[PDB]
């Protein structure tokens, strides 16, 4: 199935995942289409943050859904 | 000629163990911090009759257990976590109510997610959790700190993310009261939920609580969706987004300011009375709230 994901810099990603795919996995994808690796991503879903561990289908993630991709900030 | 010392991996069962005087702790105990110290090569010396040993080599099945139900850990990540807890010796300064930390090994992100826990009232589960929370409250809190780290994949002297502090503090708390109701309308049609916990009292997108009252509008694949809580049931509220440079939304209590680019620095300010602007321990009173906002609490009462 088909996810989107909506960048910082207005960008819409394409993935194809399964509900099955874990945040973890969607992140790698990601890194494959935008080279962004993923412990600097952060994931969201309409405000709600998604854990590594979780899968799509646990987040009730269907298909064609909208997630909002940012960077963690860096801040020392 | 053997000082009586009590033994422990997670600060609820201890045994009594005897050392030498004059041994190296390490030869008979392992690795142990005693006052939160590392100790494994100090001398015994009387001074350390009756103390507390915590021990944290050669790991039964057992003690990892007990380790999993007081700390949350497994084994690497609490060797992380008495790493960090020999490293992190950063001053702590007292401002009136609330406490701040020395700028130290980029710790800023650390500095005003602790100023901004500070405001809260939480309870945690896991024993060690608990205890140094309390030792937290009390100014004391580079027990706390240590756990947060060690629980997170933070890494010591680099610079990251103060909400990925507060939402490894978060995750640990008790939130079972805590919900929220969200309705979404869009082209797509209209879908409820209720959100629990830690995803009750924090939302990314926005750092305005009114947006969620009133509803904002999001990608979606038909263009846009609004976003609309229904119904608050939390103790507290934190609005996180990317840095901007807006007006601090009203009712807000404290927010945590993100300035510079890839790598930047934090400071942060308090609206009671308005405005208490914290940057690593200094405090100035300002008369205006400016700065790259990224995360704003609101509290209930
Ligand atoms: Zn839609």
């Amino acid at each position: 199935m088909q996810i989107f994901v909506k960048t910082l810099t207005g960008k819409t990603i394409t993935l194809e995942v399964e509900p099955s795919d874990t945040i973890e996995n969607v992140k790698a994808k990601i890194q494959d289409k935008e080279g962004i690796p993923p412990d600097q991503q952060r994931l969201i879903f309409a405000g709600k943050q998604l854990e590594d561990g979780r899968t799509l289908s646990d987040y009730n993630i269907q298909k064609e859904s909208t997630l909002h991709l940012v960077l963690r900030l860096r801040g020392g | 000629n053997k000082v009586d010392v009590l033994c422990t991996v997670d600060g609820v069962n201890f045994r009594s163990c005897c050392v030498a005087e004059g041994e190296v702790f390490g030869k008979t105990l392992g690795s142990v911090f005693c006052d939160g110290i590392n100790v494994t090569k100090v001398r015994c010396s009387a001074i350390y009759k009756g103390k507390v040993f915590f021990q944290y080599s050669d790991l039964s099945e057992a003690d990892l257990v007990a380790v999993k139900d007081a700390f949350g850990f497994d084994e690497p990540q609490l060797l992380k976590y008495y790493t960090m807890l020999g490293m992190c010796k950063w001053p702590v300064v007292v401002c009136g109510n609330y406490f701040a930390f020395k700028q130290s090994n980029n710790n800023s992100y650390i500095n005003v997610a602790c100023l901004m826990l500070q405001h809260l009232s939480l309870k945690f589960p896991k024993w060690q959790w608990q205890e140094a929370w309390n030792e937290f409250r009390s100014g004391k809190p580079l027990r706390f700190v240590s756990l947060v780290l060690a629980k997170g994949s933070f890494k010591f002297n680099e610079p990251s993310d103060s909400i990925d502090f507060m939402r490894v503090v978060l995750r640990e708390a008790d939130l079972s009261g805590a919900t929220c109701n969200l309705e979404f309308v869009c082209k797509c049609g209209v879908k409820q939920e209720q959100r629990k916990g830690v995803d009750a009292v924090m939302h990314f997108g926005t750092l305005d609580k009114g947006d969620l009252v009133r509803g904002y509008n999001i990608a979606c694949t038909c263009g846009s969706k609004l976003v609309h809580c229904t119904q608050f049931n939390v103790p507290f509220l934190i609005c996180s987004n990317t840095p901007e440079g807006r007006k601090l939304p009203d009712d807000v209590v404290a927010a945590n300011i993100f300035t510079g680019g890839s790598v930047g620095h934090y400071t942060h300010v308090k609206c009671k009375p308005k405005y208490q602007l914290y940057d690593a321990c200094n405090v100035n009173k300002v008369s205006e709230a400016k700065g790259n906002f990224t995360d704003c609490l609101y509290l209930k009462n």
